[PDB]
């Protein structure tokens, strides 16, 4: 036989990097005292169409993730005015934390919470964070309720993650935008079900 | 390089019967016998206690029978919802905070030789299904059981009330009567969860769907709606939590 | 310290890419898993599950019950066969919705043999026979029980069988196939024909119904994933 | 020299890692340790210390020397518990300030057993009896002393023994849980019932005093650290 | 890669019974017998010489009683400041630059049989008090010792003077006294410093604490006050740059 | 048992890296001939309240410093004139020595204080700082006297950080800050106490 | 070539640091040291040398 | 375990010890007690019956009245 049946394996057919998110900060003018902009968002796969649609297949999984970060600015006004080298931070909030509210909050400071600060012009930053669950293995469909005469299909916990600028502002304002790229590794899925139609898919298994 | 192992660079399907793994184990005897050689195990997998128990809940505990007309849609129950109310399984179900259990379900058909039609079982694990729109009030109908309905809480049949077709259904563990060839079923359903131990009372481990695949037909002057009976019988159980009453 | 030359390609991302990462949450304990009982390592292990073709995908008996059924009804035949379907398995519109079709959409070349099972859903009093026909690739389908009759084909006896089992093998010039082709129009062809009427003993009803199932042997392939998914409006 | 490619995630500063860094003040010999007595190598350790439960953080008497008591008085009694105690141990205000529950506000998950003991302060020439009733999680606590009579429960006996101890156990679907939490409205109770009135011989006081002390068991364990604590305004 | 070593890429504490540990030292014999054996001895460490002397201050020093009444709330001690006057040790103490010797403390209370309440003893290292405002005349009262007070210099009971609860106290070695149980109570105290040896004169080394956990109660007409009354041995002393006088 | 103690550990509890302190300076303008700023901090924990809460669980303490610098710039007026990369000093004053001044002055130049020097827009600069001490241990409490008839709780030395812009002044006022990440390593701490209550804390045991 | 990551502390340069420099003149031929009688590896050696205790600071 | 090393000076009436019937709850082999009684300086005297006092408490009340002999 001289043909495999690698390619259809769990890993290959999901451990592929895909965009899940783009978030944008920037950096406003020195004169005009506005609020600096700052990213959340929470981690969840039910916004892109085709990891969702992999997923459903089955019921229940187990993965972790790698994480990796694709930054890019623009001036957003025709000034001659121009601006140093940026530093933005990137903060993971793991699943059961505060989250910040404030471009200048004590949430930017708690040793719990680990950051990234990735200066602008080099290489992406990546990491990777472990399985994060309670269970033994995430539950893309639930058939239970939280209290007995309550919410009907548990939700998963992933975590948080928030983005700034540490550089203060400019003369000159700079828009940036970061595309976040996720990949599941070391992926394990138990007891297949069949796969739904493209119809906007739904929030729940609600059609 | 790094020690913490976060990055580091990187038959049994198909429905299997009885006699394939596990034959040595022919303890059902006594509602059927002779039938519980050609019965199917769910993922290959036999209900087994909790490694490194009561006896009355051991019982079968026959439902009512339902009525299989030349109009009828198809029917569903949740387990273990559907014995809540059924003597000392569901006492204990109901004074304990944590159990665990398998089920055997048998279902079967009473027909003559010049009925036609063709009925399939399935074992949806987590069914969560869904109407055209739910309350706690939906999702638990008892042991009386819901109907399916074609084009109150209703799901859709051809979708198996979940947005998924039909068709496909034959990935759960699923089984066949055709009333030509066999008119009996049994499902020998192990305990499936993402815990090893969870609350009976707020969740539903298994649901079990019944769908006619082909229509009734009968010879004139014939009994004109045949009866279905399901015969449930806990496996392996055990609970821990004990409360009062 | 160490004298270094940096080749072309550094400082790059490529989505494709298996390189060791930094973990952000280390000193953490993860839950460890449980033997949790339907363990799934290949999605072609999905594809050897048969599921009933979708016969009548018209508008009038489409996405309902009545689409997986073929009546065998009393009026006479033509001598026309009672159900040709074609092996393309990702460009049949009544083969492409099975599981079969759905994981064959996910990917590009495919190869391996097929299997179909029919199953009869009449009475137990009802007698006859049926010819189940398999047209090779490149051959137009056969139009008369004859023309059938000479190729190859098997008798299934409706009375003493209720299911009939049809394996369709590999047959291509190239190791592989593409799942999406236009032009092919070949593939080969599963045709049932009428060999012999069907008898009742009494009022019993001469209106029968047949149903389909298809799998995937333990002998196919996939490969050169492809997903084009998309919601967008 | 060697060729060489740059990965992905260089250049950059992860506040979690763990690399080797280049010393600022080699050529420098540091005072070297001594056997101090009172080693500290994990922070369980001060989790296994039992601590005073202050029992009326009522605003009459809120932090002062009066919250650790719990009276008996000579007045009768309606049947209902002496004290009724909930087991969220960083979810109750009467259990949040302890050791136990200083070490639980630094983490997230949770999972082991706990150890209550009560002190009798009182006469030597009393007697009586008390009931000390445990409820397991998902139950509301019990009203009347004969409804904690039919559950898990233990007399302790005023009068030959001092102080009594209940070991609470772990249950849990999942291995973990959150410190944090709500809607949960479990995890059981410990009441304490007169079982039988209280008996001194002469004008002895009939008011006395219990204290109560609680503790982490040799199987507790914590994980996911979380830190919150800020002063800002 | 690199040589300094600054950057390579990376039942004790309960308060232990004597006879856990160390039983074949009874050598404690006269001021009291068969209570050495329910003794704790702080972190599971006993007194000893300093490896690779005095003998008149091997006795013991019983400092004057204390009254607890129906309104104390507590009293404390620094030691060594406590022995400063007590003959041959605070001599030696005085004429010398540096100094080092655990403690034996043994606390006694006279009750009847018809008194109630509870003591706390704990033994603090480097029992830094504070009031509610410190000068070389508050840290350092002498044998007289102190009183903590409720809502000069007094810190808050149920603060131990330092910002932390009463509750948490637990964490020092301690003791309690139940007067319906045993009216007793024994801390054998190891040297404890970040230095090997230290000057006496300016250092305090431990502290004691006796706090009312339950308040003083009596049978009518009994003596309205019973007293307390501490004795403290040395042990293991020694002491060097003897100076004149 | 499935179940492990290690994320409780002396070493997770605290060895976590928190920002200390902001150090700020400047390269004026070449045209106004005011004096360059230059940034001067003495190392201690007595600002940061989590760090600092951490620490008073315990009365005897003993650890390593990892010190990472975060620096950051910008222009702080809008003119066509720009400036060349940028080069800064970090010098670390180890305890007992003199502390600069003035910008310009023998302690930028003493062959026993290192420094960094580090060029604006790389990699963060890093070092690690040994146990400097004279007694075996330093101590967070303290109950005793300099002089007996002052202070009442010893004070522990950690050393100092100065840091300057080597570059001469531009035609333009460039304004820039540093982040000072520290990280303890191979801490052992001795003799628990209970910990202190949020009431702004205090400079010594005083409340 | 080889995967490489770069992590922080790198294109710096710290006063204190002990790594191989490049040569300048290499295949050069140094002359050799002799055997120069008084020769100092420690400074303390040069503590241990007895030396006379001014007495008298006073200005006269 | 109500009480220990009271029981070796019971009384066994007639000098026999329950038995079996030779040629089972768990549950029920609890201590079940009852409320107490005021002693006073009027009291009379006081009496139960047996198994009648027991016909309210938990399983064993359940068996006594779900079974035709006991």
């Amino acid at each position: 036989q001289h043909r495999s049946r690698s390619e259809s394996s769990i890993e290959s057919f999901f451990a592929r990097g895909a965009c899940v998110t783009i978030m944008t900060v920037d950096n406003p003018a020195s004169t005009t005292n506005k609020d600096k902009l700052f990213a959340v968002w929470k981690i969840t796969y039910k916004d892109t169409v085709q990891l969702r649609r992999k997923l459903e297949f089955f019921t229940y999984s187990r993965f972790d993730m790698e994480l990796t970060f694709v930054v890019t600015a623009n001036f957003t006004e025709t000034n001659n005015g121009h601006a140093l080298n940026q530093v933005y931070q990137i903060m993971y909030v793991p699943p059961g934390a505060p989250v910040p509210e404030k471009w200048d909050d004590y949430t930017w400071q708690t040793s719990s919470n680990p950051s990234i600060f990735y200066t602008y012009g080099t290489a992406p930053a990546r990491i990777s964070v472990p399985y994060v669950g309670i269970s033994n293995a995430y539950s893309h469909f639930y058939d239970g309720f939280s209290k007995v005469p309550s919410l009907y299909g548990s939700l998963n916990d992933f975590g948080i993650l928030a983005v700034r600028v540490v550089n203060d502002p400019n003369p000159t304002k700079v828009t940036s935008k970061i595309r976040v790229y996720l990949k599941p590794k070391h992926i394990r899925v138990w007891c297949p079900r069949p796969p739904r139609a493209v119809a906007y898919y739904g929030p729940g298994v609600d059609y | 390089y790094y020690r913490d192992s976060a990055s580091n660079a990187a038959s049994k399907f198909t429905e299997p019967i009885k006699d394939v793994l596990i034959k040595t184990a022919p303890m059902l005897n006594t509602i059927t016998a002779q039938e519980a050689a050609n019965s199917v195990v769910a993922y290959g997998r036999w209900p087994e206690y909790l490694r490194d128990p009561e006896v009355a809940a051991c019982r079968f505990y026959t439902l009512d029978t339902v009525s299989w007309t030349k109009e009828s849609r198809g029917w569903w129950w949740k387990l273990p919802d559907a014995l809540r109310d059924m003597g000392l399984f569901g006492q204990n179900m109901y004074y304990h905070y944590l159990g665990r259990s398998g089920y055997t379900v048998h279902v079967q058909c009473n027909a003559s030789k010049f009925h036609q039609g063709a009925l399939g079982v399935f074992a949806v694990p987590e069914m969560c299904l869904a109407g055209d729109s739910t309350s706690y009030q939906n999702a638990n109908p008892g042991e009386k059981g819901g109907t399916f309905t074609g084009t109150r809480f209703c799901p859709v049949d051809y979708l198996l009330g979940n947005g998924t077709l039909l068709g496909n259904a034959f990935v759960f563990p699923h089984q066949i009567i055709n009333l030509r060839t066999n008119n009996c079923a049994t499902l020998v359903l192990p305990y499936v969860n993402s815990l090893s131990i969870d609350s009976m009372v707020k969740h539903n481990n298994w649901g079990i769907a019944i769908l006619p695949l082909a229509p009734l037909n009968f010879a004139s002057e014939s009994s004109p709606e045949i009866p279905i009976t399901l015969t449930i019988a806990p496996m392996c159980c055990e609970f821990n939590g004990l409360r009062n009453i | 310290g160490l004298p270094v030359m940096n080749t072309p390609g550094s400082n790059q991302y490529l989505t494709a890419d298996n390189f060791q990462s930094p973990c952000a949450l280390p000193e953490f304990d993860v839950t460890p898993p449980i033997d949790i009982p339907g363990e799934v390592k290949n999605m072609m292990e999905l594809a050897e599950i048969d599921t009933m073709i979708p016969f009548d995908l018209s508008a009038t008996k489409k996405n309902t019950m009545e689409m997986y059924r073929v009546r065998l009804s009393d009026k006479p035949h033509t001598d026309d066969p009672i159900l040709c379907l074609s092996l393309s398995p990702a460009s049949d519109p009544r083969l492409s919705h099975t599981m079969l079709g759905e994981i064959l959409n996910y990917y590009t070349h495919w190869a391996g043999s097929l299997k179909f099972t029919f199953m009869f859903c009449g009475s137990m009093m009802a007698t006859g026979k049926l010819l189940v026909s398999y047209a090779p690739p490149g051959a137009d389908p056969p139009k008369k029980r004859k023309e059938a009759m000479l190729g190859t084909h098997v008798i299934w006896d409706i009375g003493l069988q209720s299911s009939c089992t049809m394996v369709v093998p590999w047959i291509s010039n190239t190791t592989y196939r593409l799942t999406i082709d236009d032009s092919f129009t070949e593939g080969g062809y599963i045709s049932v024909f009428y060999q012999t009427r069907i008898v009742v003993p009494l009022s019993t009803p001469r209106e029968m119904d047949i149903l389909g199932f298809v799998s995937a042997c333990n002998d196919f392939s996939v490969r050169l994933l492809r997903d084009t998914t998309h919601i967008e409006q």
